[PDB]
Parts: C-alpha cells; structure tokens; sequence
C-alpha cells in the first residue's frame, strides 16, 4: 500500500 | 535551572549581538520579556512560538534535548504548558506528551485538566487501547467549554479516520472546524490551522482533486516551521503525482527524506513512499523492507515480484497476506495484486468495489488502468473515477 | 372560548364517557389536566400531543380549522406555542405558522424568540427567499442555545439539500443530530424522531439501499399520526420499488393518494409520483400533467412522448427544456431523455457524470439500463452503481 | 422527474 499521513 | 537558560547564558557571555538577534527571531517589541526569561525561575513568554522560534534559529539540532527538558518542567497549571502538550503531540514527541497528560489530568486548573484528557483520548485512540465508539462517548462526557478542545475532538477523529482507510465521514467533519474562535492562545490556533491544511491535502487526494491537494500542501508548507507537517506535506504532494509524473513524485519524496532522514519513523515513511512510487512505474526497486510483516511492506513485496514475472515468489507473498486482517481500503490493493498476478477480470472488479467502500478515489485508478489496457470501455472507467 | 372547547363541552353533555376516553387517547395519568383544559382560559397541556391526539380522535375531519382556532389563541412566549410552531410546520399550515413567527420574533421569551428565528431561516430558505449561504450565516449570528433549535438548523439544511438535488451533504449532516439532547417538549422530540426517519429513508433510497430505505418509511409510519409524515412515507416506499416491482410502487402510491387527495398538494404529488412510474414502465400514463411548465412535469410528458414513438412532440418539449436552468439532478434527467430520443451513448454518458455530481445512486439506473441494452459491459454498469 | 420529499 501507499503510506498516507498528516 | 533549564538546560536551555544555561545554554543561552553561555552563547551571549560569547556574543552580545544575539540579544537583539533573539528578540527579532521571538518576535518581541525588545529584549525585556527576554531578559525576564534568562533570569526568573518560571516565567515564561507570552506566546510558546517565542521560546520554539530561539530553539529553532540558535540549537536546531538540539531541540528535542533542550524542548524536552524545558517543557517537562513547566508548571501544568499555565498557558505554556498548554502549549506545550500542542508542541510535543505536533512533534509526535510521545515522551514528552504522555507525562504531560499525566500531570495534567489531575491538577487542579480546569483549562489544563481539560486538554490533558481529550489529548489523552487521542493518545489512546490512536494506539487502539479504545474503539471509536468509546472514544466519542467520552469526549461527549467530558461537555468541552474551550473553543481549543473542540477544535481538537473534531481533529484526534480525523486523524482515526486517515489512518484506517475509513474516508468518508472526513470531508464533512473538518466543515466544523472553526479555528476563528480560538483567541487565547495563538500558537494553538496556528499549530491547529497547519494540521487542518496537511489534512484538507489529504481528503482532497482521496477525492482525486490532486491539483487541490497540491495547494493545501504548499499552504502547510507555509504556514510551518514543524518537520512533523513538512513530511507530511511532502509526503502527500508526491503521492498527489503518483500516476502522473514520476521526476515530480521523487523529487518531493527525496525533498523530505532530505530534511527527516535523522528521524527513524520519517525516514521509513518515505522509505514506503518510494517504495510504492517505484512498483507504480515498474521500475527496479531499492526500497522494498524485506524485514518487515506489515500488509503495506508485503503488499509491496508482492506488486515487485509481479512487476519481474516471479510469479511463485508473488504467490508465495500473497498467502501470507490471506492471513492477515484487512481494512476495506488494504483488501482493496490485495484484490488489485491477485488481479495482477492472475490477469483476472474479476479481481479488478472486486478491487473496485473495496476502493468504493472505503472512499479511496485516488488509487482506484490501479485496477481501472487494468482494465483499460484490457480494451474494456474507456468512458465507462472514466466515469467510475467519480 | 376556542372553538375546540366549545364543541368539546357540547359533545360532553351529551356522552359522558368521552371524559374518560379522551383522558386515554390524550394520554393522561387522570381527567384531571383534561378536566383543567376545558374549564379555564389558557390553561394547556403539560404535552403538546394531548391536544392533538384528542383533536384526531374526536373531529378527524375538522383537524385544521378547530387547530388554527385554538394555535392562533394560544400565548406564544409558552412552551404550547412552541409546539404549536413545529405541529404548524410539521403539517404544512403555512398560515398559522407565520402569524406564530412573526408573534414570536418580538415577544419577550428568549426561548420563544430563538425557535421564531430559525423556523424564520427555515421558510425563508425553502421559498428561495435567501441562499444557503445566507441561511447559515444568519444562523451563524444568532447564538443558538436549545438543543431543540439546534437540531432543527440541521434539519433545516437537510430539506434544502433534498429539494436541490444536491444528496452528497446529508448523509454525514444527518448523523450529527442528536435527538436525545432534546428533554423539555417530547411533541417536539418525538415529531423531530419522525422528521429523520423520512429524511433517513430518503437517504437510503438516494444510496441505493432499497430494503433499509424501506425501513425506515415503516418506523415513520409507526411513530406518527401526521398526514405530511404518512405521505412521504409512502412517496418514498413507493419510490423505492420503482425499479424492481411495478405493482407494489402503484399500491403505495394509491395508498398515499387515498388518504391525502382532498389535500392539493399532496394530490400533485401522487400524480407526479405515479406519472413517473408509468413512464418508467412505459405504460399508458393517466397522470401526465399538460398545464404545468416545470421541468418536472414536461421531463415526464417527453418521457411518455419517446414511450410511444411521437418523437417530434418530444423534440418539442426537450427544446423548451433546453431554455430552462436546470440543477443537477434534473440535468441528469434532461440527457436521459436526449439520450432515448436520439439513441446516443454520449447523452447516457452525459447522465451518469450528472447522477454522480448530484449523488443520486438511484435514478442512475436509468442510463445505465439503457447501456445495457447496447450491450456495454454489464459487469461496469453494475459498478456504477456504488 | 421522479418526485422527492420528506
């Protein structure tokens, strides 16, 4: 999967 | 006596133009509230930016020894200390943080007592030591007075809702948020309003607006000094390029390996970022962690070895991941590598219908380019993008 | 003396057991507040539901004019007046609902003051009198403090949606609204119960949920006695059926028809909703209104003109239609019906983008069936309905 | 159209 983050 | 007043002390006994250098950096009207700082045991700046703008300039690459040290002895009960849960949970500085909260939840001013529990109903949602559910309930009972707390109920949500591919409820939800209200404290609005920008990047590249995304990023790039929201900014404009411009992805995710490289955890994000960037494109991939169990890591493994024909080798990634849990949005990418592997319709079609659910409008585009360059109707696909 | 009193002393000479049976029905402990209500002036119910009820028990047919005596007489700054307010609204009783807002606007109750303001917003929005825009800033302004008001400047906002096509909002607004907060007024708590389950379903429908859609059309129907409920119950039901069984859409619509046609409006909208599904099934169509000039109606008599193959008597209504502004959902509508006329993938196309910009996973069908029938992948069709 | 209402 593709990291995501905020 | 704080390591950084004795750090200070120091550099001007060595250099007496700092003084003034110091004040313009805080942003102070002159060097009093500066002099008052150096030489009174607890008192404290106006605004925390004063104190994390000097660290910044002077002793960047002490801020961790020196903030942690300074913040752990604030008294719980003021507006710097405050500040400084927002700073160490900003930071992701967890240390600091969670003896923050502690200390907080059980003193005797309301304002700090309230803080300390809603970053504590964060803290623990976020470890998965309680479920949404429990969660809201208990936000629900703590009736939340400052404008601040009800800011940062609305976010800790956000941030839940991000990290288990559960995006649906989040373009709605950050509506509500109304940082104008919060006039106390200016480095919580500020903090806050670049933590609103990282997150409308976010659910804009989830809605597949990339050009949107790009913008909510530069405007956090902007609006920050904190390398927690400029990985995260960079992080996001690179994937915003994911299916579009490969020089452009790169170069954003190598901008913030380049800045957070000494950090571990920033460092394996774009480690990951790179990782998928490369499989995406098909091209020869240094950054597969072959240590690693996660279904993100094995996903990885498994699209690679499709990418090179290992066939079995795929196989043999994919069975270990039938084991594993999935969310909506992980099962998703698991039918799309089944679907790889196998060149099977239904895959694709199952992939799509697990990106649906879990409001992914982004990288639905996997399965729907397999599709297309398999002849089925170009309109059609382009329509299940909306 | 109200004329509610009047008839209700005169039926009381003449059956004594109505003293006993009206305590019942308006579900009271003893005669007591029974008693209480018809021998002193202004005296009312603990709960608004007490005189209703009796009203509907007693003179089902007077329901409106003896209601408009006795709510018109009430003293607005009471917590009867405010019930009064949303029983007006609940009905559609235009008139007394604003000779009670605009009483309530300038009278010296805060409570009643605040209600007159948002039921204000609320006519003001739904004549198209203001924006939305306009409506939540006016609603921004006042500070609301009810958890009865708040609830209903959400609802407020959920009609609006509704009535512009514009479904992607409600879904996550609806589940803000938390009705147990409400513990004052239980007429206007348990009226409010049922003002979301319609809603409820029409999301449901609007989602393709069809059986969840149904419901919560059922749990309206259980919890209500209100004619403006009962109708829309049964629209909806009926419109969910509209796809899948013919018979079973037209024995709701009937339904609705037979216990609301002496009401013009609901009248209209059963034609409507049976002029819809006889098109829809292409049958010969009874209800077909030549009169009117909304879009509504000529889509529904170009409809039945493509039906039977009079396609230049289409072509006339579609280029009336062509100079009218549409929204989206009823563009959606407009390419379907260029896309029957001129056999032409490119309108079904046109459709389905404008089905999804309005959020409407139901009449999508429409196209999509069309499609079809040209023999594109069955498999994406299905696709695009999630 | 398909009348709507609630």
């Amino acid at each position: 999967g593709m990291p995501r983050g905020a | 006596m704080e390591l950084i007043r004795i750090a200070m002390k120091k550099d001007l006994e060595n250099d007496n133009s700092l003084m003034n250098k110091w004040a313009t950096v805080a942003g102070l009207k002159n060097p009093n509230p500066l002099y008052d700082f150096l030489n009174h045991d607890g008192k404290t700046f106006n605004e925390f930016s004063s104190i994390v703008n000097i660290v910044k300039s002077q002793y960047p690459d002490r801020e961790y020894e020196l903030m942690k040290d300074y913040c752990l002895n604030l008294d719980v009960k003021t507006k710097a200390a405050r500040s400084a849960l927002e700073y160490a949970d900003a930071n992701m500085f967890f240390e600091i943080e969670d003896v923050l909260i502690d200390s907080m939840i059980s003193c005797s001013n309301m304002k700090s007592k309230e803080y300390g529990k809603v970053y504590k109903i964060h803290r623990e949602l976020s470890n998965s030591v309680i479920t949404e559910f429990e969660a809201v309930k208990r936000l629900g009972k703590l009736n939340i007075k400052t404008p601040e707390m009800n800011s940062f109920s609305r976010l800790l949500l956000l941030y839940h809702y991000l990290s288990t591919g559960n995006f649906s409820p989040m373009a709605q939800l950050i509506k509500q948020i109304d940082l104008s209200e919060i006039s106390e404290n200016m480095y919580i609005r500020n903090t806050y309003q670049t933590r609103v920008h990282v997150l409308m990047s976010n659910i804009k590249l989830n809605e597949n607006s990339l050009e949107e995304c790009r913008e909510y990023s530069k405007k956090a790039l902007e609006s920050t000094n904190i390398l927690r929201f400029q990985v995260f900014s960079y992080l996001t404009i690179g994937n915003s390029l994911l299916f579009s411009n490969y020089e452009l992805a790169q170069e954003n995710f190598l901008k913030g390996l380049s800045i957070s490289v000494q950090n571990e955890n920033y460092n394996m994000i774009f480690q990951q970022a790179l990782c998928f960037l490369n499989n995406v494109w098909r091209k020869e991939n240094k950054w597969i962690n072959f240590e690693s169990d996660s279904i993100m890591d094995l996903q990885e493994q498994a699209h690679c070895f499709i990418n090179f024909n290992e066939n079995s080798k795929a196989k043999e990634v994919l069975d270990k991941l039938d084991l594993l849990v999935h969310n909506d949005n992980e099962l998703a990418m698991h039918y799309y590598l089944k679907g790889r592997l196998e060149q099977n319709k239904a895959c694709f079609y199952s992939s799509i219908e697990y990106f649906k659910k879990s409001n992914d409008k982004f990288l639905i585009r996997l399965p729907l380019l397999e599709l297309q360059k398999m002849g089925e109707n170009q309109k059609l696909l382009e329509l299940l993008l909306l």
